[PDB]
């Protein structure tokens, strides 16, 4: 097999030699390709240049208790029809109720907080 | 004993093709008789070899075996016999102990008193032959041409023992095998650069035997194809694998900002986004706390809302700075831009010289699937110079022998009842000489046998067979200066150093110097494609490009005008019409074997039986194992003498 660091497909040398200058050909339409992705790499630059100018400034102005208020309750079913099962918005929302303590709520009430009703509304989105 | 075999080519432990058809008796029989024969022989040879000064008689072989061996005494002289027959023993120059048979047996006629022919004469004569040689030139030895004047000595054709590592071959000297080269200005190579190079040039070669023998790269256009053809394609696709590495890369690079592109989008589709949610914010937080429920909602919904996608643009905002340095190490790891530079190709061109030199061609005519047949048998050992002039070696063989000079065989006339050779005398063409003989002995140059309007014809015409192994076989050139001076102005530590030349088409011109002489000399080989362009070139230009090389090595005023100078032009000269053969494209090795078959002429009277062959050849081009050497020839002489005392005084 080539001696390390020669390059020679079977391929490679039917396809150098199958004519005349099938030789520098072959070299130049690589030389050519080579000039394309230089281009499109000035261009790619370019273009990605102009989206961190508009990201300048980033987002920089822009930024517990287990005795559920009626207050809470209600905050709650609104997340619900706007969260339907994402009981991390839900309890972020509500502001003052584990994870879990939603998850309970979503079921002590069910019954008289329509909350089937409540997500088949939510299912649209 | 066994390393007496190994200096006569010959394996110590097995009997060759040759010993089988001289002993079909040892060789069917037992092992143990095998291992006799073979013992007998290897002593022999090792006791010649220890005092070859003196010849080895069937006595003294017998005298200085022991053992179970002088018990078996036809053997021991069936062996001897056969040694001395095919020129393993009391071959060269050696002192007679029984002195020369009174009178003669066949005449043989011997064309040429290089060393092919005096090899043979020697041996024949040794056999008790009349032997003759017709030699053209006003003096022996044939492409061993040594220039003397003064003090003053140098050697115009062969100069070197590629090795005494079972060679049959005076002051040899071993070669410092460190060669500095020299660009066209005078400007030395950094060491740096001298070994990448050499190592680009050895790689690029064995790239060739792969191109050759695994992906069967011979053919290609019906024309078969040069080593040159192989070096350039394998070179090419050198080139072009940079270049498809030069795209993957800047094309990992695309596709990589590609996807900083894909997340900068995202990341404004975000800022924006966002800049809503918290303008909606501020909005619903207008509506101040003594609030209902859907608008406590709305400002809570609203500020989840906005610090989730705050995180998300925060979480888009690294993935964004690892594309971005992964993009700045990419952007400062790029690959070679070339293969060779320009001063690359340059020194590549100058160890493509050094190529052309040995096999005395342009590589664009050298067999890529055969120029190297012989290389398995290099000798062992270093490579040497003769100091004192290699024409020691003809002239020593030359003394006893009949050797006509400036006799040039025009004519050879071979039929079942004998030989007429017809030559004339060089200093008046118009007259004339006819040696009647037995056998002609062929040692003519395959230079010579190829001249388009024959030099020389034979009577009747060679065959086919013949003719056409000897129109296929390459006969290459190579030409050398001789640079005498007053003063050793090189770096005498240094044996040669090299002249790297400006193009490709000019790497032979003057490519390569030696100091290998007592005297101040300088000898500039001319190889490849430049050989045979200065043989058309004034001696006062060419001794002037060496001048201006010398100069701007070693400093515009440290080198002399030369007190001699001499210039070889091998092809022109026509008692050569070049140096020696080369295995060209289409050609193998077996038109060597041809080129040694001896004509066996038509019968006389028809209805007669089968004449005895007449016509025999040797000579460097007629050796398959040891074309284009000294030993070689000299070979090929001794196993002439034998085929033809096989024959004129049997077997
Ligand atoms: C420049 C050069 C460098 C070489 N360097 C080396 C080297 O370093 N080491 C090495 O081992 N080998 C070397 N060789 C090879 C070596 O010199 C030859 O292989 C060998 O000397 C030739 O042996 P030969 O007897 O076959 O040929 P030749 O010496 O050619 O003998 C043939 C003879 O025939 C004569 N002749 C030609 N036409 C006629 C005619 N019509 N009638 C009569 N006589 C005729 C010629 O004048 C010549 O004497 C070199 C060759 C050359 C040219
Ligand atoms: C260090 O310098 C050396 C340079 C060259 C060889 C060498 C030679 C050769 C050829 C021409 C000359 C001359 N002049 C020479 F001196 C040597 N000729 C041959 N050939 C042998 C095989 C044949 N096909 C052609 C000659 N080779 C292989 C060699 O290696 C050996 C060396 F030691």
């Amino acid at each position: 097999k080539p001696p390390k660091g020669m390059f020679l497909s079977q391929e490679d040398v039917e396809a150098v030699s199958a004519n005349a200058t099938a030789a520098t050909t072959v070299l130049r339409q690589l030389d050519m390709e080579l000039v394309s992705v230089k281009r499109q790499i000035q261009n790619i630059k370019q273009t990605n240049s102009a989206l961190k100018e508009k990201l300048d400034g980033g987002i920089e102005p822009y930024r517990c208790n287990a005795r559920w208020t009626t207050e809470e309750q209600l905050l709650a079913v609104q997340a619900i029809r706007k969260y339907g099962r994402d009981f991390q918005a839900i309890s972020d929302v509500i502001g003052n109720k584990s994870v879990v303590q939603v998850k309970n709520f979503f079921v002590n009430y069910r019954r008289r907080f329509n909350i089937d009703e409540v997500l088949q509304e939510w299912e649209a989105e | 004993v066994e390393g007496a075999a190994f200096q006569s080519r010959l394996p110590h432990d097995r009997m060759t093709s040759q010993e089988a058809a001289c002993f079909p008796d040892i060789i069917s029989g037992p092992q143990q008789t095998q291992k006799v024969f073979l013992f007998i022989r290897n002593r022999t040879l090792q006791l010649w070899l220890d005092n070859p000064k003196i010849q080895l008689t069937f006595e003294a072989t017998l005298q200085q075996l022991e053992a179970p061996y002088n018990s078996d005494t036809v053997l021991v002289h069936r062996v001897h016999s056969y040694l001395e027959r095919h020129g393993l023993i009391n071959f060269g120059i050696y002192k007679r102990i029984k002195p020369l048979p009174t009178k003669k047996t066949g005449k043989v006629i011997i064309i040429g008193s290089g060393v092919s022919g005096l090899a043979a004469a020697r041996q024949l004569q040794s056999f008790g032959m009349d032997v003759t040689l017709l030699e053209a030139r006003d003096r022996v030895g044939g492409r061993v041409a040594t220039f003397r004047k003064g003090n003053y000595v140098a050697d115009l054709g062969a100069m070197v023992v590629t090795g005494l590592g079972g060679n049959p071959m005076m002051e040899l000297a071993k070669i410092k095998q460190k060669c500095p080269l020299y660009e066209a200005n005078g400007q030395a190579v950094p060491k740096e650069k001298d070994e990448m190079v050499e190592q680009e040039f050895n790689r690029l070669l064995e790239a060739t035997s792969y191109l050759s023998h695994q992906l069967d790269f011979n053919v290609l256009n019906n024309k078969p194809v040069s080593l040159g053809q192989a070096l350039e394609v394998v070179i090419q696709l050198q080139e072009k694998h940079v270049k498809d590495e030069q795209i993957e890369h800047w094309k990992k690079i695309v596709k990589t900002q590609e996807e900083l592109k894909e997340l900068l989008n995202k990341m404004v589709n975000l800022k924006e986004k966002i800049k809503e949610l918290h303008q909606q914010y501020k909005e619903a937080s207008e509506v101040k706390p003594p609030r209902d429920i859907t608008a406590e909602f709305l400002v809570k919904s609203k500020h989840r809302d906005l610090t989730a996608l705050c995180k998300e643009y925060d979480e888009l905002a690294e993935t964004q700075g690892k594309l971005e340095e992964k993009l700045q190490e990419l952007e400062a790891n790029p690959p070679s831009d070339v293969y060779l530079s320009s001063r690359d190709r340059q020194i590549l061109d100058w160890h493509f010289a050094n190529l052309e030199f040995a096999n005395a061609t342009p590589l664009s005519t050298l067999s890529l699937k055969h120029w190297d047949q012989d290389d398995d048998f290099e000798f062992t050992g270093s490579h040497l110079t003769v100091r004192n002039g290699y024409s020691c070696v003809p002239v020593a063989l030359a003394e006893g022998l009949d050797i006509k000079l400036n006799t040039a065989v025009r004519q050879v006339r071979y039929t079942a009842s004998g030989c007429e050779v017809i030559a004339v005398n060089t200093r008046s063409t118009s007259q004339t000489f006819i040696y009647k003989c037995d056998a002609v002995l062929c040692t003519l140059p395959l230079g010579v046998l190829k001249q388009q309007p024959p030099a020389v014809q034979f009577v009747p015409p060679l065959p086919e067979w013949k003719t056409s192994a000897v129109q296929r076989m390459g006969f290459g050139n190579l030409n050398k200066v001789v640079l005498c001076f007053d003063r050793v102005f090189w770096d005498p530590s240094v044996n040669l150093f090299g002249h790297v030349g400006s193009t490709t088409a000019s790497r032979g011109e003057l490519f390569l110097f030696w100091n290998l002489y007592k005297a101040p000399i300088l000898l500039a080989l001319v190889a490849g494609e430049a050989a045979g362009i200065m043989e058309n070139i004034s001696d006062d230009v060419i001794v002037g490009r060496c001048l201006a090389i010398l100069k701007g090595i070693f400093g515009s005023s440290a080198v002399p005008q030369p007190k001699e100078t001499v210039v070889s032009r091998w092809r022109a000269d026509p008692w050569a019409r070049g140096s020696y053969s080369y295995v060209a494209a289409g050609s193998s090795g077996n038109d060597y074997d041809l080129m040694a078959q001896p004509i066996t002429p038509g019968p006389s009277i028809p209805g007669a039986p089968q004449p005895i062959p007449r016509l025999f050849f040797a000579g460097e081009h007629t050796i398959r194992n040891y074309p284009a050497t000294v030993h070689g020839a000299l070979l090929s002489g001794l196993r002439e003498a034998g085929r033809i005392a096989d024959q004129f005084l049997g077997a």
